[PDB]
């Protein structure tokens, strides 16, 4: 993140790190995005839906673009043009009944903590010191 | 009292949607590049990890907020090459394709108006300003060419003036009013939009709601950074100056004083950001609600879309939020009329159908509410229920039966 | 996290209170114990603070869920995309471990066709507007359809109304409005 491709990220392997680490310095698979230096993904000029978001309009995904991770500018959806006119109206002649599911959280686990026990356990000496902290436990 | 005229009022509502996606390297903020300090920091367990997670969660929500507000359209709709919308001019709110950065004129005003690290970084948003503009453009194109139909399935083309007729009907004003006053309405609309340009340029506080968010975040970071020089009871605020002067057993004491103070300062920052995040999330949820109910439909909720009766809403992008241009119908130039709950005709109590009985003192008429358009009282625009000894305010008059002259 | 912090040893000789107390004398143990108390108290305060913030999130969700129950299940909401995409018809609640699940049943206007339209019909100098419908044409005949379904009726004086003359409406087209009384009398 925030790193310039090939200029900066190729500092660490100077210490001769594991062969399976230093591989992430090889060119061709190095792409510069506004989020930083992306190494190991194949940049393409295609567009797709967001899969794994990177930032600044860039996303990555795994394709089988065959058996590899690719980087691309995400699409915002299909292009559509409404046939607008002064007198053209479209009207549905059929319909469908769609059932969709909405999930909403309502509650949490009702936890409770015995402050004195958590902090002091069963120690008398500790409890005597804890009392010097007034009402914090209460 | 019944209005005889009306005006088309356009107002702006400003809502924050997101914050700057900051992130803090707790170890670097507290310890810098000092090995000794890091070794002591480890004695504080997971405090650093927990703080990192909290900030990460906030940063993620900022994209969720933006996504929910703007990405409400399945397809990116474009406007036609011929912008004939029955006299309604949207050129100030729609993108200008001759300049590939637009962002319509109003949007440009919004962006123009609103205005070296130690472990502190700033992450970019997933959606760029251009991407947000594309979503906004699609929503505008949909609204204009297919009304609200695109928000409930496929976009169904309809002439703009006809769309307005439905929007007028939706507020209790008969479709004929629009068509008869279409030129007036289009002109009132076009002028109202022009006024928005002046309102935004004239009033420096118009976008204060967005600027406040930016200012609050800037102050939070300025405070977080300044605390590094506080010297929380230590001989020096600089870790290097402590380490370069004192030996191990002495430096550890001075370093621990700074670690405690810096950790407390960082915890304070994160806590405040979580609280602020909830405020922004609530705002984003409201903005998303308005997008759905004001832009993708015609809300009937009072003062949910500016003052007056809601007709339309046109979204505009903004640096860290959304701007809604709410178009409402506002009654004007009311006159006093005499009224009654019912007409007494041949012993029968006649009640109006979707209208009110009014009088100029000599003649009684049936007129639609919220506009005043008096009709002759007939058996087509009234109904009968009960006799005339029950209704308190009933008045005696003649109800016209249009069949009579057809037979006699 | 709250539990793991117990073994953190916040600058003390040991993370275990018993080991400190069993090893050091009173005036020495008190110092080591106080270090652990401060760290554990801070850790617990952190936990509670986070729970209060998270609790507020859940409360907001519960308030939304309660709102949806009332407006989606106990009635028919007219709020757009408040009950899934499409026009809301019904909602059926289902329980879940720590939440609620709503099955939203909506109407979707599929399979549209392109028709020619007009804001009004010009008949004998009178401007006829539709009653709760739209005037459409297949190119040879004009009909009145209901919106969101397409069900063309003959244009009559029962499903239209008259307002003004025909020199005002911009998109008005000339056609014949049928009067069902005529054949009853003639
Ligand atoms: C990733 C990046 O910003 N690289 C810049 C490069 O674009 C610029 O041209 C050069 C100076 O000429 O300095 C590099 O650090
Ligand atoms: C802008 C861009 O990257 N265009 C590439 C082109 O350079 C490459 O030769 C070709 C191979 O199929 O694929 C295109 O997407
Ligand atoms: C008028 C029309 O197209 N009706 C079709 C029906 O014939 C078909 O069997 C069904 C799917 O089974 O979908 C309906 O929309
Ligand atoms: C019935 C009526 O008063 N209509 C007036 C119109 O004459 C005037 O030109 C316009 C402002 O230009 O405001 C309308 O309310
Ligand atoms: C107030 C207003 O909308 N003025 C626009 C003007 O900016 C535009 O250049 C022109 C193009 O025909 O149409 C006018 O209605
Ligand atoms: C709409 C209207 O005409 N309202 C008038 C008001 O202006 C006048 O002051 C009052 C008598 O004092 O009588 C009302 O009917
Ligand atoms: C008090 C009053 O204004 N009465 C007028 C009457 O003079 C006029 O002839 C009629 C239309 O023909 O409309 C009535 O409202
Ligand atoms: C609707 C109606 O007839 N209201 C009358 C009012 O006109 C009259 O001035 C008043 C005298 O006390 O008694 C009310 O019931
Ligand atoms: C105050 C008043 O005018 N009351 C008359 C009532 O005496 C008459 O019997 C009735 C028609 O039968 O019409 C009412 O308007
Ligand atoms: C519902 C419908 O028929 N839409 C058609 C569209 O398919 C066609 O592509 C376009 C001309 O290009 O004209 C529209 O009226
Ligand atoms: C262009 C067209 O489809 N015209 C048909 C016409 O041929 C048919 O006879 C009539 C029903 O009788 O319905 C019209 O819509
Ligand atoms: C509803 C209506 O008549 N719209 C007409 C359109 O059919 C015509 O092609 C155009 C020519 O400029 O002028 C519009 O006013
Ligand atoms: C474009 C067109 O057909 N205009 C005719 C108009 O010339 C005629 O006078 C009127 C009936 O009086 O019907 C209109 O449809």
């Amino acid at each position: 993140q925030g790193v310039n491709c090939t200029e900066v990220p190729v500092a660490i392997h100077a210490d001769q790190l594991t062969p399976t680490w230093r591989v992430y310095s090889t060119g061709s698979n190095v792409f510069q995005t506004r989020a930083g230096c992306l190494i190991g993904a194949e940049h393409v000029n295609n567009s797709y839906e967001c899969d794994i978001p990177i930032g600044a309009g860039i996303c990555a995904s795994y394709q089988t673009a065959s058996q590899s991770i690719i980087a691309y500018t995400m699409s915002l959806g299909a292009e559509n043009s409404v046939a607008y006119s002064n007198n053209s109206i479209a009207i549905p002649t059929n319909f469908t009944i769609s059932v969709t599911t909405e999930i909403l959280p309502v509650s949490m686990t009702k936890t409770s903590v015995d402050c004195t026990m958590y902090i002091c356990g069963d120690s008398t000496e500790c409890s005597n010191l804890l009392l010097q902290y007034g009402s914090f436990c209460t | 009292a019944i209005p005889t005229n009306f005006t088309i009022s356009v107002t702006t509502e400003i809502l924050p949607v997101s914050m700057t996606k900051t992130s803090v390297d707790c170890t670097m903020y507290i310890c810098g590049d000092s090995t000794e300090c890091s070794n002591l920091l480890l004695q504080y367990g997971s405090f650093c990890t927990q703080l990192n997670r909290a900030l990460t969660g906030i940063a993620v929500e900022q994209d969720k907020n933006t996504q929910e507000v703007f990405a409400q359209v399945k397809q990116i709709y474009k406007t036609p090459p011929i912008k004939d919308f029955g006299g309604f001019n949207f050129s100030q709110i729609l993108p200008d394709p001759s300049k590939p950065s637009k962002r319509s004129f109003i949007e440009d005003l919004l962006f123009n108006k609103v205005t070296k690290f130690n472990g502190l970084t700033v992450l970019p948003p997933l959606l760029t300003d251009e991407m947000i503009a594309q979503y906004t453009s699609a929503l505008l194109a949909g609204t204009i060419t297919s009304g609200w139909t695109f928000g409930a399935g496929p976009a169904l083309q309809i002439p703009f003036a006809m769309q307005m007729a439905y929007r007028f009907n939706g507020i209790g004003v008969t479709q004929n009013v629009l068509y008869e006053n279409q030129k007036l309405i289009a002109n009132q609309f076009n002028s109202a939009i022009g006024k928005i340009q002046d309102s935004l340029s004239s009033t420096p506080s118009a976008l204060g709601k967005l600027q406040d968010v930016v200012n609050q975040n800037a102050q939070a970071l300025n405070t977080l950074v300044k605390q590094l020089s506080s010297n929380f009871g230590a001989i020096s605020s600089v870790l290097n100056d402590i380490l370069s002067r004192l030996d191990k057993p002495e430096a550890e004491v001075q370093i621990d004083r700074l670690i405690t103070g810096r950790l407390q300062s960082l915890q304070t920052y994160v806590t405040q950001q979580l609280i602020r995040a909830a405020e922004i999330r609530a705002s984003a949820n409201l903005a998303a609600t308005k997008m759905s109910e004001c832009v993708l439909g015609q809300s009937k909720r009072v003062d949910f879309c500016g003052k007056g009766y809601h007709l339309m809403s046109f979204p505009q992008s903004a640096p860290h939020g959304v701007v809604f241009l709410h178009v409402t119908y506002v009654p004007a130039q009311e006159k006093n009329f005499t009224t009654a709950p019912a007409i007494c005709h041949d012993g029968k109590a006649h009640f109006p159908r979707e209208g009110v009985f009014v009088s100029n003192g000599t003649h009684w008429f049936v007129t639609q509410r919220n506009f005043y358009e008096p009709q002759i009282i007939t058996t087509d625009n009234t109904f009968v229920s009960g006799n005339c000894d029950v209704v308190i305010g009933i008045v005696n008059n003649t109800v016209y039966d249009p069949l009579q002259p057809e037979l006699d």
